[PDB]
């Protein structure tokens, strides 16, 4: 009940993260499917309905929701900002995430190891944005962020040095300012250190990625196995049906395999529409993700990264993105004896913004996230009320500073 | 016409496909009617350009 | 049944109430650093203050008022039995 | 246009909020449900394809998925903590739910 | 086979409409458990401790 513990050193870590955005999109065609070209079975599909409408329309929707998710995930910016020829940011290293000339497609280099390491009546629409666009997209937020802070994300960029940036993240996970400004040397080398891990981490893991791939080609196998089952009927091959029967008992042969194409169609629309109404969960998330983490600092727990979130750092991926979250991890910690409060002149004297500690013999005043004592004064602390009615009150002095120097 | 070919059916061709009665221009634009692959279509003036679409206005930021 | 078959779950219940009983422990004894990284022991009565201090409430309202302020929440954690002694939303599912 | 309002006391409240996180695990064996082991009726099902392979890799991704929510809900602690003999809380008393 | 499969289909409508709660779950958990959180209402009414 009189025991605190706090930290005197630190950590800076960048962990990843991986979301999934958007999926292939495909399309199919029922009259070269389910018929392959063949009149017969076009007029008996006819009596079905309008399924085939239905199926392609539902198709449509989900092809067009994967461009509209990344749109929504990736253009939330207005200008397109470079980073400046001369790269002087405090120590701070970004070469290993900035575009690279050199490159294929002016990817980074964390960018091509992510992406190095991954008919019959169907077809694939390309998409919208290729990967060099969404890759200028995220080269320009990440100039942007490195170059002005959350400042464009509310409207004009405004340039900063990027030292006093950090020390703005700094104050808002809440250590002082004097803290960053010295020990830059070390953050920078820290910083430097984890990106570097990130870096023979990857190189030596996208296994949410892979998993969209695999059942949406898992999805198109099933599908295109399916035409090979006779359901019950001479044969799977419309020619063979043809060819080998008048037309007033083969038509009672067609109408099986009209119906068990039929069905598995259905089938495989209905789950392309639920797994990519998952996929627009995620992108919803990634979205949300990249508006809080990049844009400006959270304070939620847990939500962008591990540990008090800094700053973070979006990568493209194939059909994702991929965020290097950068947190403040504490270390080294020693524990001391605390009070709630301090007793002087009959008055309760409570920290402003921290917290009574002391050594065995001392008493000071330090911040809660970091060790670094200070003598108590009237200029850290306030009065309220009587030393009476708090309990665990300690005596000691409160150093006023205008008695000494005034006389 | 998609993944076909233009020799198969003024005439663009396009990674999407074959793309008729559009002229191609060396500008870029905002896209005003998605195609796909970067591509979009526009009517500018009377007449049907395809361009490629612009990511937006570009912007150095004076940073020292 | 015929062919229908019911899997256990992975975590066991007394499991899940260890994860609890750990969670608790760690809230109660080191407040939100365990959340971060190694946990930090603080006495509880200076993390409620902490807490406050959250709010917009000064935190000498906390060291005047304990008394109350426990007496208030052992009162609710108690009624909160009571009212238990509702589910609908977990046996929906069922 | 100048007057406000003040509080000058408080009470503290606590609400119970209650959300699932798992369902029951099932897995459905295809063949013995359709069929209830029948060699005939195998034969016939054996023309209709793969659905019950569709099916079962249906139903183990959905039993997967339960256990990954059970374990992103409740494993998010690295060592497991115990709340010391004493307790010493400042008259705060978690008799009830520890 | 019509009949398991509208049961397959209900059973994944369903499993993702709790995935969802368990998402929402946990980011409780991780917001007002292993921290403060200022979002008003989001772990319960008033200002939460
Ligand atoms: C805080 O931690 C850092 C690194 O964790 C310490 O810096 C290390 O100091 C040792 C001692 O000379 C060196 O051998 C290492 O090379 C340093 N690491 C780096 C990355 O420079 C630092 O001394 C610690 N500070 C305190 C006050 O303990
Ligand atoms: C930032 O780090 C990169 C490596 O991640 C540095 O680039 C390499 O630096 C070494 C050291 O001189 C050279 O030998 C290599 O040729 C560089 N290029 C590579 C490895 O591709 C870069 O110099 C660092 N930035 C600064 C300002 O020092
Ligand atoms: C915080 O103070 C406690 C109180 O002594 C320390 O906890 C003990 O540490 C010793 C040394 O490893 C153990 O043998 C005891 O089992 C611990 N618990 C007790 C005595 O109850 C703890 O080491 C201190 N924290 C730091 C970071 O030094
Ligand atoms: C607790 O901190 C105080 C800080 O004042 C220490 O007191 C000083 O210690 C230094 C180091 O030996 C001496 O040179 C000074 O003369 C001491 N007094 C003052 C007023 O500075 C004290 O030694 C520390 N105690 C422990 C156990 O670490
Ligand atoms: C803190 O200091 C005050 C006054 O300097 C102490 O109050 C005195 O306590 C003694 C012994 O209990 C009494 O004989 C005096 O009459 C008290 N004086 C006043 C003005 O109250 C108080 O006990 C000290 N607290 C601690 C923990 O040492
Ligand atoms: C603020 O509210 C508390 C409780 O709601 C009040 O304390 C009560 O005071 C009455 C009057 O003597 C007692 O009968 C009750 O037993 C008290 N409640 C408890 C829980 O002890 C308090 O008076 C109110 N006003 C102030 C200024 O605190
Ligand atoms: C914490 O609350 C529990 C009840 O929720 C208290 O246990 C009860 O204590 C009263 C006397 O104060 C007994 O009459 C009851 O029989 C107890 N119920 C039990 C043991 O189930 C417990 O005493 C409280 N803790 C403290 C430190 O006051
Ligand atoms: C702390 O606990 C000890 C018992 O070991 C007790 O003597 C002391 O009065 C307590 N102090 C406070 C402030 O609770
Ligand atoms: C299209 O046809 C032309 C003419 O043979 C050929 O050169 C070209 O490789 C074909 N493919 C594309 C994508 O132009
Ligand atoms: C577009 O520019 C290229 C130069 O890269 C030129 O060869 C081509 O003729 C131009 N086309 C038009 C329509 O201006």
């Amino acid at each position: 009940n009189n025991s605190i513990a706090i930290p005197t050193n630190f950590t800076i870590s960048v962990t990843t993260e991986i979301l999934p955005v958007s999926m292939t999109k495909t399309s199919v065609d029922c009259t070269m499917y389910i018929c392959g070209d063949s009149t017969e079975c076009s007029n008996l599909l006819l009596q079905y309905g309008s399924f085939c409408t239905q199926l392609n329309r539902a198709l449509t929707g989900i092809a067009v929701e994967q461009d509209k998710n990344t749109q929504e995930v990736f253009a939330q910016v207005k200008q397109i900002y470079k980073t400046p020829p001369i790269k002087d940011f405090g120590g701070f290293n970004f070469s290993q995430i900035l575009p690279d000339p050199s490159k294929p497609s002016k990817r980074s280099f964390i960018e091509d190891l992510l992406f190095n390491k991954v008919f019959n009546g169907l077809t694939v629409l390309p998409p919208l944005l290729t990967d060099e666009m969404i890759a200028q997209y995220t080269s320009a937020l990440l100039a942007g962020t490195i170059t002005s802070g959350w400042t464009f994300g509310a409207g004009a960029a405004l340039q900063i040095p990027f030292a006093m940036q950090m020390a703005y993240r700094f104050n808002g996970i809440g250590v002082t300012q004097n803290v960053l400004y010295e020990n830059q040397k070390l953050i920078a080398n820290q910083f430097n250190s984890a990106i570097g891990k990130i870096q023979d981490s990857l190189s030596s893991a996208l296994g949410k990625l892979q998993d969209v791939v695999n059942q949406n080609a898992q999805a198109l196998n099933t599908l295109v196995k399916q035409l090979s089952s006779n359901f019950g009927a001479i044969s799977s091959v419309l020619n063979d049906i043809l060819s080998r029967l008048d037309p007033p008992e083969a038509e009672v042969q067609i109408d099986r395999l009209i119906t068990g194409r039929l069905q598995s169609l259905q089938t495989y629309v209905t789950q392309q529409l639920i797994r990519a109404a998952e996929i627009r969960a995620s992108a919803n998330l990634a979205a949300t993700k990249m508006s809080e983490c990049v844009l400006g600092q959270s304070k939620r727990v847990d939500f962008c990264g591990k540990g008090y979130h800094l700053m973070s750092f979006p990568q493209s991926a194939p059909h994702g993105v991929v965020f290097l979250h950068v947190t403040y991890v504490p270390a080294q910690e020693k524990n001391f004896t605390t009070a709630p409060a301090i007793c002087h002149d009959g008055k309760a004297h409570f920290p402003r913004e921290g917290v009574f500690v002391s050594n065995g013999t001392h008493w000071f005043v330090t911040q809660r996230n970091f060790y670094e004592p200070q003598i108590i004064t009237t200029d850290n602390t306030f009065v309220s009320g009587n030393c009476d009615v708090v309990i665990g009150i300690v005596n000691n002095t409160v150093y006023d500073p205008l008695q000494p120097e005034l006389d | 016409y998609q993944d076909v070919n233009c020799t198969e059916v003024n005439v663009f061709q396009t990674r999407a496909g074959c793309l008729i009665g559009a002229e191609h221009v060396n500008n870029s634009y905002e896209c005003d009617i998605p195609i796909g692959a970067g591509i979009c279509a526009s009517y500018q003036t009377q007449s049907i350009i395809a361009y490629t679409m612009s990511l937006g206005a570009e912007n150095s930021v004076a940073y020292s």
